[PDB]
C-alpha cells in the first residue's frame, strides 16, 4: 500500500511487497514441471504462444552437461540468472576441474537474488527456476523462488495451475521415485503430471518441451516430433 | 531511498518553463536595481547597495561591481555569495585565454563561458541554479565597447541600455526615453544616476547607498581605464548632476 | 550505502525565497549575542559564555577562536557548526595560502574563503546550510585593521561595529549612538563590555564573559627571539582577571 | 553522480518531459525555412519587445555549423548553444577523420541523436530547442532543409516553420508553395519566407531577419533595409 | 515518486506496459514470412504535405540478410539499429560468417531491460525483424521493449495492429509466394491506414536468399498497388 | 630477471586429404635437456569434429585450448547448438591470439576438420593470430626438418614425369588416408633420428565425416 | 619478479599398483648456507592428496594457507565434504595451475616447483607437476631440480612406462625412493640426511613419514683416495 | 615480401608474392598478402602478417558499419585514413606494417600507402617490402597512364617476378588484381618457379641464369 514502493521497505507486519509482486509474475507465467528418481532427472514445460501465427516460447535452458532449468514468469530475467549459472558451473570445470554440485548451485542463485532484494534502485527478479542436475551425489531437482528461497525436493511445479500436478506428485512421491534405469518412463509421469494443471488446451507436438539428465545422459532437450512419442 | 526528498531541480513544467529559473528570477527581482549604459566614448555602471546601516565600512566594501580582468566588469544582482563563485570562474576563464592566445579576452567570448556554466545547472546536476543577474561591461578591438546581461536561465543578450535587479520594468522605459546613440558617457553618467533616483525604494538618494564605475577611452592614448569610483567621488557626482 | 543525495536540499520556492538559508538565520537569532567593535588602534570580539551546566567547566568551551596570529573569530548559532568551520577556516589559511605565498592571508581573503564554504553548502548536494553567522576580526600590513560579518548565505559584509544573535536588534542601536571614528582599543573594550551587559540576565563577570582583541604586537606571546620582522601575534584572548579590572571601572 | 530518471513513460504512454520541451519550443521565437530550386532561405523572428538592444553584438538566431551547412532554431536559447557548439565539434571531427565535410542530412543525424540521448539518459532533461538545419552537400547543387525536435525524430522538409504561431505560417506555405515548380530564383524564395513572416511577425522592420544559403558554401545574411524593400513591395501589391 | 523498475500488483513492470501503450500510438508495420522469402511494410504517416516523405525512414537495414521495420517512438530505435547493425558485422568479424536472425534478435532484446537508477528508461518503439540464414531459414520476429522475442509467421504492430492481425490470422497459409505476400501487406496496409494508400505514404521492402535486403522503388511499389486494385475489382 | 617463457619442444603435423584430415604430433615434453613425460598428450579433440594442438610453450598451449574449447562452449549457447565450421574456428583462434598481441602466447597452433563441402581442412597460426588454410604444414621444433619432405611426397614438387626431362610435372594425384599416416609415422621417425626433442612416441588424431579416431605409435626414447 | 631467498630443493615422487609414493627432504637453505633444519615441504590435503613443494619457502607457506583456506572453503555448505564432495587430487592441482599461470601472468610469480601426488575417488593414480611459469606435465615419475636429474633416470628403472604400474609394489617402489634420496645427499649441495615420505594407498590410505634419515651410505672407499693424481702419501 | 600497386587508365593493378620468412626457413609459400575488405577495397600486406591480417579485417568491419550507416561505400581516403588512426594508437608499441589500400570510388581510382611509423600517402605507384627496392626498377622505367589491362596486368607482374629472383625473402607465386569501378577482379596464381622459365625465353631476359 505505502511500504510497496520500492524493495527497500518492509511494511508494518514485516512483509515485503515488491518480492511479492515479483513471486505474483510467476503464478501467471505457463506450467512447468519438475521431478526425479536415483538415476535420472525430468523437466517438463508447457510452452505459450501468442498467437496462432507465433512460435511457442523456449521454457527450457541448458546451463552445463550435467545441469539445466526450466523457466515462468519474465524470460529476460531467466536468461540474466541461467547466464549466471553458465558462468558458475564454467568456472568450476576451468579453475577446479571440478563439475558445479546442484546443491552448491541453488546457494548462488539464493544469494544472487537475495542482494536484489535489500538494495536501493534495483528490483528483484521476476521469475521462478526449475533446476535438475546429476552431479557426485546422485540425480537433483531444486526450485528457485525470487525471494531468494531454493529448495530441494524430489518433484515440484510452478506457474499457473501448478497446483494441480504438485498434488499428482504427492500421491506418486512412492512410485516414480524408483523408476530407476527407465528414462521414457519418468518422461511419462511427467508427462501424466503436467496434465493435471492442464485445462482447455492440450499438449501437442509444439506445445510440450521436455529435458532429461542423468547418469549417463548429458543434459538435452526434445521439442517438436521428439515429443510426439509422449504425447 | 533518497528519491523521496529530491525537489528535481532541472524540469520543465506543463507550461515548458524551467520552475527554478522562474523562481531565481523572482528572487533577482528583490536584489537592488543595477544599470548599465553604453556610449560612443565609453560605458558607465551604476549600482544600488540594498538598505545599509551607518556603521557598515563603505569604502573597504563591495557588493555590486567586480573587475573582471582590465577591460572588463561586471554589476551584480541576486546572491552576493553566488555571484562571487562565478565572478572567480570567469577571471580564472579570461587569465586561461590570456595564457594561450597571447591576447585579452573578447568580452562576448567570457560571457557565453559563464552563461554555459548557469545553463549546465538548469539542465543537469540536480542543484539549484546560482540566484545571479549579471550587467557586463566591456571591451575589445572587434567590436569596441560593449554591454551584455545574463540571467540563471544562462540566456545572454546585447544592449545600448540596460537594467537588473528590482523596478527593472520602470527603470528600462525611462532608459528607453532619454536614451540616443550619439551620447557620450558624462550624458550617459547623469542618465544612470537620474533613473535610479527616480526608481529607487528609499526615500532619497545618496552617496553611501551606490556604488559606480566607469570604463573610458579617457585614458592616456588609445587604451582603455576602469574607475571604481570611491565614496568621495560619488559624492561629488551626485552634487554635479544636481541630485543632492 | 554511497551517498545517494546528490541533489540539492536548498532550493528556490516559488516567492523566490531559499528556504533552508532564511531557516539557517532563525537558527542565529535564537542563538546566544555576540558582537565586534573596530577602533583606531585595534578590534575586539566579544560574546556571552552561556554554560549549559553549572558542573561543565566552561574554560575547555572556547567561543573565541584563533583562526591565525592577527585573525580571531566569534560566533552565534550552532556551536558544533562553528567548531568545524574554524577546523577548515584554519586549515585553508594554509593550504590556500600561507604555503603558497609564504604569509598569512589579509582578513578579506580569509573571510573570502570561509563564505565559500558556507555557499557551497547552500548549493551543493545531500547538505543542509551552515547554521551561525560569523564575526571576524584582523589585522593585515596594507589593510589595516578590519571587521566583517558571514552569514549562513556565504554572503559577508565589512562593519565599523555590530552585534549578531539573541538581542541584535537592540545592540547595534546601542553601538550607533557610542561609535565614532576616533575610538582607541581601551574605550572600544569599555564599550563592548556595557553593551553586553544588556544582553545577560544572570553573572556578568570575567567568567562568564569571553571577549578577545585584535591589537597591537605580542612579542612575549611568539614563543622564541632572534628574528626582528617577526615580532608576535595581534590576536590576544583577554584573562578572567582583565576583565574584571575593567568591570570595576564601568 | 545525479542519476534520477527525469523522462519516464506515464500511464497512457506519453514522455510528459519531452511534451513539454514542445511547449518551450511553442514559446520560442517563430523561425521558417524554404527552399527553392537552387538555394535555401532561413527566416527568423525577432521579439520587438527588446528595444534598446545592441544588435550587433546579441547573438544572431542562425549559426553556421560549418561553411556550407546552417542551423536555426526555436526554444530556449540557452540550450540551443549546447546543440550548436556539439554541432560544431562534430562537423570538425569529420572533417578530421573522413576527409570530407558532413552530408546535411549527417549532422542532423547527430543533432538529433544527441537530442534523442537527452531524453533517456539519467540525471538530465531533454533540450528545449527544435532546430531547422539547411545547406548544400560538398559538391551537390540540390537543397536540403532538415527539422529536429526535442523527442530526436528528424525529417526533410520541402518547406517548414517552428515555433510560436507556426501553425499559421505553416498553414500559409501549404496553399503558397508548390513541389511541381519550387521558387526558381533568389528573389521569389526570400520573397516567400518574407511574405510568409509577415502573417505572424507584427511590424516589418527589425523583427524579421533572412539568411540565404547558396551552393559551394555561398551564405550571406540580409541587412534591415534590403528585407525592408521586399516588405515594402508585398504590402504595395495587396492594395489591390 | 516511485522506483523505475518497480512491479505492479499484478506482476508486471510499469514501465515496460506504459511502453507498450506508445507502440500502440505509433505508425502501422506489417511483417509477413513465406519460403519464397519475407515482406516488411510500413505506413509513413506524414504530419504535413510539405514534409518530403522519401525522408521517413521506418524500414532500415540490418546486414544483407536482416532487415528491420519500426513502429512507436522511432527516435529510440536508431541506438538499437546501431547496436544490431555493430552486433551483426562484429560476428562477422570474429567468426567470418554471417550471423543467425535469432542470434541478433537475442542481442538487441538484451538492451531493453538495461533501464534503472544504463539508460533511464525503457524503448519506447517494438521492431519487426526479418531475415535469413542457413540454418531456420526465413524468419520473422517481433522485438518488444519487455526484452521478449516471439517468431512469427505474420505479424502487425502500431495502431491498427488488432484488426491487421485477425486479418493475417484468416489470410496466412504455408505455401504464400512472394507476390502474393507483398499485396497482402499493401491490402492490410491501405485497411487499417487513415488516408488513401499509395506510393508516397506506404513503403514496403523485403529479404531474399538470392538478392538479400531490399526496399522498394515507389515506381515498384506504385505497379504493384495498381495490381492490387485490379484483382479486388475482378470478383 | 624472470623470464615467463619457456621451450617445452614438441612437433607437430597436420595433412588434409580429400574427404579427412589428420593432426599428428609427439609425446615428448622437455625443458632443456631433461625429459618431463613421454606420454604428455598434446593434441586434444575440441567437440564438432574439430581437433587443436598448440606447439611450444606448453602453459600457454594448455590455456590456448582451454580458452577454444570455452568458446566452443559458449558458441553452442549463444548461437542454438549450431555446428561451429572450421573456417569459423580459425577466425575465432586469430581473435584469440592477437587479444595478447603486446604479452603472445608463444604458442604455433595448427587445427585440423572438414570444411563445410566435407573436404578436408587444416588451418595453421602463427603466435600472434596470422592464419592460412593449408593442405599440408608442420609446426614446432622439427618442423624444418619435415616440411621439404611433404612438399616432395604430398605436393611432388620438382618431381616431373620420366621421358619428357622437366617438361611435364608429376600429376597431383590424391592421398588415401593409409598412404598419409605412412609419411606421418615416416616423417616423426625421421625427425626422432636428427632432433633430439622429437622421441618416446606418437599420437595421431583422424577425422572423418565419422568423427574422430585416434592411432599412437611408440617412437625412440633416447 | 623477485629473487628466491630461503629455498628448498628437490621433490621426488612415482606411482605404484595401489598409489603413488611422494618425498621432499626437511631443509630451508638460504644461498650456500644451510639455515633451517626442520621445514616441512609435504603439506597433505584431507586424507587422499600430498603436495610437495620446492624452491621459495616463503611462496610455499603462502601456499599452504592457500590450501588450508581451500578446505575450509569447501565444507561451507557441503553436507557431503567428508565424502563424495571432498577435495580431489585433481581439484586442488587445477587450482593450483591456475594460481600459479596467473601470477606469471602477472610477472609476479610463485617462485616454487610443485608436485600434487593423490588417489582420486575411483582408485585412479594422481601425479602431475606445475611450476612459476604454470607449465605442467604428469609422468610415472616425477622430480623437481636436482631429482629430475638424478632421481628419475633410477625411478624410471622401476617404472618405465604406463604397463610397469601395475607391476610395481609399495615395497618396491618405497625402496626405490629412499635410495634416490641418498643418492641425492651424496649428490646435491643443498640437500640433507633428514627428509620426509608419504605414501598414498587406495587400500590402506594416507601414510606420513617424518624424521627419515639416509642410512647405509659408503664412505669407507674414501681412505684409500689420496691425492689428486700423483701423490702417494 | 614484395607488393606493389599503381594508379592507370583503367584502374589499379595490385600484385604480390607469396612467401613467409621465419630467419632462413621458409615457413610458407602459399601466403595471401592481397586482402578483401570489400568488393571495391583491396588491401596489401607487408611486415607483420599477424599485425596486417587483424588490422586490415577490422578496417573491412569498419567499412561496413560505415555504409549501413550512410548508405554508401566508404571512400579509399577515408578507409586509409581510420587504418591509419587506428595504427596510430599503438606507435612505439612494436606493430609492423607496410599497407596499401586500393580502390575504386567517386574520384576515381585510389591508391594510397600506409605504415605503422604514421604515413599515409596517396600516389600512383607504390611498392613496399623488402624486395620493393627491386620492383620499382621494372615500374618507373615501363610506367605510363596510357597502359592496356593487359600489358599492366603484365608490368605488375614482372615487377614481382624480378624481385622474387633477387630478394632472398620474395618469392613462392604471384597474387594479381585489377581493380575497376565495377569492382576488383583476381588474376589468379602464378608460380614463380614457372613463371620465371617462361618469361626468360619469350622476353629473352636473365641472360645470366641458364636453362
Ligand atoms: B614479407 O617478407 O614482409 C612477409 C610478409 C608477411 C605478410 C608474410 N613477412 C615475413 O615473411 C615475416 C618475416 C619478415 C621477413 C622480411 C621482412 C619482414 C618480416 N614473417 C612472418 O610474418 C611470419 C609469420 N608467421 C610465421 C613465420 N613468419
Ligand atoms: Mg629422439
Amino acid at each position: 500500500n505505502n511500504y510497496d514502493g520500492d524493495t527497500v521497505t518492509f511494511s508494518p507486519t514485516g512483509r515485503l511487497f515488491q518480492v511479492e509482486y515479483a513471486l505474483e509474475a510467476i503464478k501467471q507465467g505457463s506450467v512447468t514441471v519438475g521431478l526425479r528418481s536415483n538415476t535420472h532427472a525430468v523437466l517438463v514445460a508447457l510452452k505459450r504462444n501468442a498467437d496462432e501465427l507465433s512460435s511457442y516460447q523456449k521454457k527450457i535452458i541448458k546451463c552445463d552437461e550435467h545441469m539445466g532449468l526450466s523457466l515462468a514468469g519474465l524470460a529476460p530475467d531467466a536468461r540474466v540468472l541461467s547466464n549466471y549459472l553458465r558462468q558458475q558451473c564454467n568456472y568450476s570445470s576451468l579453475v577446479f576441474n571440478r563439475k558445479l554440485a546442484v546443491e552448491r548451485a541453488g546457494h548462488l542463485l539464493c544469494d544472487k537474488a537475495q542482494k536484489n532484494t535489500q538494495s536501493y534502485g534495483g528490483r528483484p527478479y521476476g521469475v521462478g527456476l526449475l533446476i535438475i542436475g546429476y552431479d557426485k551425489s546422485g540425480a537433483h531437482l531444486l526450485e528457485f523462488q525470487p525471494s531468494g528461497n531454493v529448495t530441494e525436493l524430489y518433484g515440484t511445479a510452478i506457474g499457473a495451475r501448478s497446483q494441480g500436478a504438485k498434488t499428482y506428485l504427492e500421491r506418486t512421491l512412492d512410485t516414480f521415485i524408483k523408476i530407476d534405469g527407465n528414462p521414457d518412463e519418468l518422461i511419462k509421469a511427467g508427462v501424466e503430471a503436467i496434465s493435471q494443471s492442464l485445462r482447455d488446451e492440450s499438449l501437442t507436438v509444439d506445445n510440450l518441451s521436455i529435458a532429461i539428465v542423468g547418469k549417463d545422459t548429458p543434459f538435452t532437450i526434445y521439442d517438436g516430433e521428439a515429443v510426439a512419442k509422449y504425447i | 531511498g533518497s528519491r523521496r526528498y529530491d525537489s528535481r531541480t532541472t524540469i520543465f513544467s506543463p507550461e515548458g518553463r524551467l520552475y527554478q529559473v522562474e523562481y531565481a528570477l523572482e528572487s533577482i527581482s528583490h536584489a537592488g536595481t543595477a544599470i548599465g549604459i553604453m556610449a560612443s566614448d565609453g560605458i558607465v555602471l551604476a549600482a544600488e547597495r540594498k538598505v545599509t546601516s551607518t556603521l557598515l565600512e563603505q569604502d573597504t566594501s563591495t557588493e555590486k561591481l567586480y573587475k573582471l580582468n582590465d577591460k572588463i566588469a561586471v554589476a551584480v544582482a541576486g546572491l552576493t555569495a553566488d555571484a562571487e563563485i562565478l565572478i572567480n570562474t570567469a577571471r580564472i576563464h579570461a587569465q586561461n585565454y590570456l595564457k594561450t592566445y597571447n591576447e585579452d579576452i573578447p568580452v562576448e567570448i567570457l560571457v557565453r563561458r559563464l552563461s554555459d556554466i548557469k545553463q549546465g545547472y538548469t539542465q543537469h546536476g540536480g542543484l539549484r541554479p546560482f540566484g545571479v543577474s549579471f550587467i557586463y561591461a566591456g571591451y575589445d578591438d572587434r567590436y569596441g565597447y560593449q554591454l551584455y546581461t545574463s540571467n540563471p536561465s544562462g540566456n545572454y543578450t546585447g544592449w545600448k541600455a540596460i537594467s537588473v535587479g528590482a523596478n527593472t520594468s520602470a527603470a528600462q522605459t525611462l532608459l528607453q526615453m532619454d536614451y540616443k546613440d550619439d551620447m557620450k558617457v558624462d550624458d550617459a553618467i547623469e542618465l544612470a544616476l537620474k533613473t535610479l533616483s527616480k526608481t529607487t525604494d528609499s526615500s532619497a538618494l545618496t552617496y553611501d547607498r551606490l556604488e559606480f564605475a566607469t570604463i573610458r577611452k579617457g585614458a592616456n592614448d588609445g587604451e582603455v581605464y576602469q574607475k571604481i569610483f570611491k565614496p568621495q567621488e560619488i559624492k561629488d557626482i551626485l552634487v554635479k548632476t544636481g541630485i543632492t | 550505502m554511497t551517498d545517494r543525495y546528490s541533489f540539492s536540499l536548498t532550493t528556490f520556492s516559488p516567492s523566490g525565497k531559499l528556504g533552508q538559508i532564511d531557516y539557517a538565520l532563525t537558527a542565529v537569532k535564537q542563538g546566544v549575542t555576540s558582537l565586534g567593535i573596530k577602533a583606531t588602534n585595534g578590534v575586539v570580539i566579544a560574546t556571552e559564555k552561556k554554560s549549559s551546566s553549572p558542573l561543565a567547566m566552561s574554560e575547555t568551551l572556547s567561543k573565541v577562536s584563533l583562526l591565525t596570529p592577527d585573525i580571531g573569530a566569534v560566533y552565534s548559532g550552532m556551536g558544533p557548526d562553528y567548531r568545524v568551520l574554524v577546523d577548515k577556516s584554519r586549515k585553508v589559511a594554509h593550504t590556500s595560502y600561507k604555503r603558497i605565498y609564504g604569509e598569512y592571508p589579509p582578513t578579506k581573503l580569509l573571510v573570502s574563503e570561509v563564505a565559500k564554504i558556507m555557499q557551497e553548502a547552500t548549493q551543493s548536494g545531500g547538505v543542509r546550510p551552515f547554521g551561525v553567522s560569523l564575526l571576524i576580526a584582523g589585522h593585515d600590513e596594507f589593510n589595516g585593521f578590519s571587521l566583517y560579518q558571514v552569514d549562513p548565505s556565504g554572503s559577508y559584509f565589512p562593519w565599523k561595529a555590530t552585534a549578531i544573535g539573541k538581542g541584535s536588534v537592540a545592540a547595534k542601536t546601542f553601538l550607533e549612538k557610542r561609535w565614532n571614528d576616533e575610538l582607541e582599543l581601551e574605550d572600544a573594550i569599555h564599550i563592548a563590555l556595557l553593551t553586553l551587559k544588556e544582553s545577560v540576565e544572570g553573572e556578568f563577570n570575567g567568567d562568564t564573559i569571553e571577549l578577545a582583541i585584535i591589537g597591537d604586537e605580542n612579542p612575549d606571546l611568539l614563543g622564541y627571539t632572534g628574528i626582528p620582522t617577526d615580532k608576535g601575534p595581534r590576536f590576544r584572548k583577554l584573562t578572567s582577571q582583565e576583565i574584571n579590572d575593567r568591570l570595576e571601572a564601568l | 553522480g545525479y542519476d534520477r530518471a527525469l523522462s519516464i513513460f506515464s500511464p497512457d504512454g506519453h514522455i510528459f518531459q519531452v511534451e513539454y520541451a514542445l511547449e518551450a519550443v511553442k514559446r520560442g521565437t517563430c523561425a521558417v525555412g524554404v527552399k527553392g530550386k537552387n538555394c535555401v532561405v532561413l527566416g527568423c523572428e525577432r521579439r520587438s519587445t527588446l528595444k534598446l538592444q545592441d544588435t550587433r553584438i546579441t547573438p544572431s538566431k542562425v549559426s553556421k555549423i560549418d561553411s556550407h551547412v546552417v542551423l536555426s532554431f526555436s526554444g530556449l536559447n540557452a540550450d540551443s548553444r549546447i546543440l550548436i557548439e556539439k554541432a560544431r565539434v562534430e562537423a570538425q571531427s569529420h572533417r578530421l577523420t573522413l576527409e570530407d565535410p558532413v552530408t546535411v542530412e549527417y549532422l542532423t543525424r547527430y543533432v538529433a541523436g544527441v537530442q534523442q540521448r537527452y531524453t533517456q539518459s539519467g540525471g538530465v532533461r531533454p533540450f528545449g530547442v527544435s532546430t531547422l538545419i539547411a545547406g548544400f552537400d560538398p559538391r551537390d547543387d540540390e537543397p536540403k532543409l532538415y527539422q529536429t525536435e526535442p523527442s530526436g525524430i528528424y525529417s526533410s522538409w520541402s518547406a517548414q516553420t517552428i515555433g510560436r504561431n507556426s501553425k499559421t505560417v505553416r498553414e500559409f506555405l501549404e496553399k503558397n508553395y508548390d513541389r511541381k515548380e519550387p521558387p526558381a530564383t533568389v528573389e521569389e524564395c526570400v520573397k516567400l519566407t518574407v511574405r510568409s513572416l509577415l502573417e505572424v511577425v507584427q511590424t516589418g522592420a527589425k523583427n524579421i531577419e533572412i539568411t540565404v544559403v547558396k551552393p559551394d558554401s555561398d551564405i550571406v545574411a540580409l541587412s534591415s533595409e534590403e528585407i525592408n524593400q521586399y516588405v515594402t513591395q508585398i504590402e504595395q501589391e495587396k492594395q489591390e | 515518486d516511485r522506483g523505475v523498475s518497480t512491479f505492479s500488483p499484478e506482476g508486471r513492470l510499469f514501465q515496460v506496459e506504459y511502453s507498450l501503450e506508445a507502440i500502440k500510438l505509433g505508425s502501422t508495420a506489417i511483417g509477413i514470412a513465406t519460403k519464397e522469402g519475407v515482406v516488411l511494410g510500413v505506413e509513413k504517416r506524414a504530419t504535413s504535405p510539405l514534409l518530403e516523405s522519401d525522408s521517413i525512414e521506418k524500414i532500415v537495414e540490418i546486414d544483407r540478410h536482416i532487415g528491420c521495420a519500426m513502429s512507436g517512438l522511432t527516435a529510440d530505435a536508431r541506438s538499437m539499429i546501431e547496436h544490431a547493425r555493430t552486433a551483426a558485422v562484429t560476428h562477422n568479424l570474429y567468426y567470418d560468417e554471417d550471423i543467425n536472425v535469432e542470434s541478433l534478435t537475442q542481442s538487441v532484446c538484451d538492451l531493453a531491460l538495461r533501464f534503472g537508477e544504463l539508460m533511464s528508461r525503457p524503448f519506447g518503439v517494438a521492431l519487426l525483424i526479418a531475415g535469413h540464414d542457413a540454418d531456420d531459414g526465413y524468419q520473422l520476429f517481433h522485438a518488444e521493449p519487455s526484452g521478449t522475442f516471439y517468431r512469427y509467421n505474420a505479424k502487425a504492430i502500431g495502431s491498427g495492429s488488432e484488426g491487421a492481425q485477425a486479418e493475417l490470422l484468416n489470410e496466412w497459409h504455408s505455401s504464400l509466394t512472394l507476390k502474393e505476400a507483398e499485396l497482402l501487406v499493401l491490402k492490410i496496409l491501405k485497411q487499417v491506414m487513415e488516408e488513401k494508400l499509395d506510393e508516397n505514404n506506404a513503403q514496403l521492402s523485403c529479404i531474399t536468399k538470392q538478392d538479400g535486403f531490399k526496399i522498394y522503388d515507389n515506381e515498384k511499389t506504385a505497379e504493384l498497388i495498381k495490381e492490387l486494385k485490379e484483382k479486388e475489382a475482378a470478383e | 630477471q624472470f623470464n615467463p617463457y619457456g621451450d617445452n619442444g614438441g612437433t607437430i603435423l597436420g595433412i588434409a586429404g580429400e574427404d579427412f584430415a589428420v593432426l599428428a604430433g609427439d609425446t615428448r615434453n622437455i625443458t632443456d635437456y631433461s625429459i618431463n613425460s613421454r606420454y604428455e598428450p598434446k593434441v586434444f579433440d575440441c567437440g564438432d569434429n574439430i581437433v587443436m594442438s598448440a606447439n611450444g610453450f606448453a602453459a600457454d598451449g594448455d590455456a590456448l585450448v582451454k580458452r577454444f574449447k570455452n568458446s566452443v562452449k559458449w558458441y553452442h549457447f549463444d548461437h542454438n547448438d549450431k555446428k561451429l565450421s572450421i573456417n569459423s574456428a580459425a577466425r575465432n583462434i586469430q581473435h584469440l591470439l592477437y587479444s595478447r598481441r603486446f604479452f603472445p602466447y608463444y604458442v604455433y597452433n595448427i587445427i585440423a576438420g572438414l570444411d563445410e563441402d566435407g573436404k578436408g581442412a587444416v588451418y595453421s597460426f602463427d603466435p600472434v593470430g596470422s592464419y592460412q588454410r593449408e593442405q599440408c604444414r608442420a609446426g614446432g621444433a622439427a618442423a624444418s626438418l619435415i616440411m621439404p619432405f611433404l612438399d616432395n611426397q604430398v605436393n611432388f614438387k620438382n618431381q616431373y614425369e620420366p621421358g619428357t626431362n622437366g617438361k611435364v610435372k608429376k600429376p597431383l594425384k590424391y592421398l588415401s588416408v593409409e598412404e598419409v599416416i605412412k609419411l606421418v609415422r615416416d616423417s616423426f621417425t625421421s625427425a626422432t633420428e636428427r632432433h633430439i626433442q622429437v622421441g618416446d612416441g606418437l599420437e595421431i588424431l583422424i577425422v572423418t565425416k565419422d568423427g574422430v579416431r585416434k592411432e599412437f605409435y611408440e617412437l625412440k626414447r633416447d | 619478479t623477485q629473487q628466491p631467498i630461503v629455498t628448498g630443493t628437490s621433490v621426488i615422487s612415482m606411482k605404484y599398483d595401489n598409489g603413488v609414493i611422494i618425498a621432499a627432504d626437511n631443509l630451508g637453505s638460504y644461498g650456500s648456507l644451510l639455515r633451517f633444519n626442520g621445514v616441512e615441504r609435504l603439506i597433505p590435503v584431507g586424507d587422499n592428496t600430498v603436495v610437495g613443494i620446492s624452491g621459495d619457502i616463503s611462496d610455499m607457506q603462502h601456499i599452504e594457507r592457500l590450501l588450508k583456506d581451500l578446505v575450509t572453503e569447501n565444507a561451507y555448505d557441503n553436507p557431503l565434504a567428508d565424502a563424495e564432495e571432498a577435495l580431489e587430487p585433481s581439484y586442488i592441482f587445477e587450482y593450483l595451475a591456475t594460481v600459479m599461470y596467473q601470477r606469471r601472468s602477472k610477472m609476479n610469480p610463485l617462485w616454487n616447483a610443485i608436485i600434487v601426488a593423490g588417489v582420486q575417488s575411483n582408485g585412479d593414480q594422481f601425479l602431475r607437476y606445475v611450476n612459476l611459469l604454470g607449465v605442467t606435465y604428469s609422468s610415472p615419475t616425477l622430480a623437481t631440480g636436482f631429482g629430475a636429474h638424478m632421481a628419475n633416470p633410477l625411478l624410471r628403472k622401476v617404472v618405465d612406462r604406463e604397463s610397469d604400474i601395475p607391476k610395481t609394489t609399495v615395497q618396491v617402489a618405497e625402496e626405490a625412493i629412499v635410495n634416490a634420496m641418498r643418492v641425492l645427499y651424496y649428490r646435491d649441495a643443498r640437500s640433507s640426511r633428514n627428509f620426509s615420505l608419504a605414501i598414498i594407498d587406495k587400500n590402506t590410505g594416507l601414510t606420513f613419514k617424518k624424521n627419515l634419515q639416509v642410512e647405509n651410505m659408503k664412505w669407507d672407499f674414501a681412505k684409500d683416495i689420496k691425492g689428486y693424481g700423483t701423490q702417494k702419501i | 615480401t614484395t607488393t606493389l600497386a599503381f594508379k592507370f587508365r583503367h584502374g589499379v593493378i595490385v600484385a604480390a608474392d607469396s612467401r613467409a620468412t621465419a630467419g632462413a626457413y621458409i615457413a610458407s609459400q602459399t601466403v595471401k598478402k592481397v586482402i578483401e575488405i570489400n568488393p571495391y577495397l583491396l588491401g596489401t600486406m607487408a611486415g607483420g602478417a599477424a599485425d596486417c591480417s587483424f588490422w586490415e579485417r577490422l578496417l573491412a568491419r569498419q567499412c561496413r558499419i560505415y555504409e549501413l550507416r550512410n548508405k554508401e561505400r566508404i571512400s579509399v581516403a577515408a578507409a586509409s585514413k581510420l587504418l591509419a588512426n587506428m595504427v596510430y594508437q599503438y606507435k612505439g608499441m612494436g606493430l609492423s606494417m607496410g599497407t596499401m589500400i586500393c580502390g575504386w570510388d567517386k574520384r576515381g581510382p585510389g591508391l594510397y600507402y600506409v605504415d605503422s611509423e604514421g604515413n599515409r600517402i596517396s600516389g600512383a605507384t607504390f611498392s613496399v617490402g623488402s624486395g620493393s627496392v627491386y620492383a620499382y626498377g621494372v615500374l618507373d622505367s615501363n610506367y605510363k597512364w596510357d597502359l592496356s589491362v593487359e600489358d599492366a596486368l603484365y608490368l605488375g607482374k614482372r615487377s614481382i617476378l624480378a624481385a622474387a629472383h633477387r630478394d632472398a625473402y620474395s618469392g613462392g607465386s604471384v597474387n594479381l588484381y585489377h581493380v575497376t569501378e565495377d569492382g576488383w577482379i583476381y588474376h589468379g596464381n602464378h608460380d614463380v618457379g614457372e613463371l620465371f622459365w617462361k618469361v626468360k625465353e619469350e622476353e629473352g631476359s636473365f641472360n645470366n641464369v641458364i636453362g
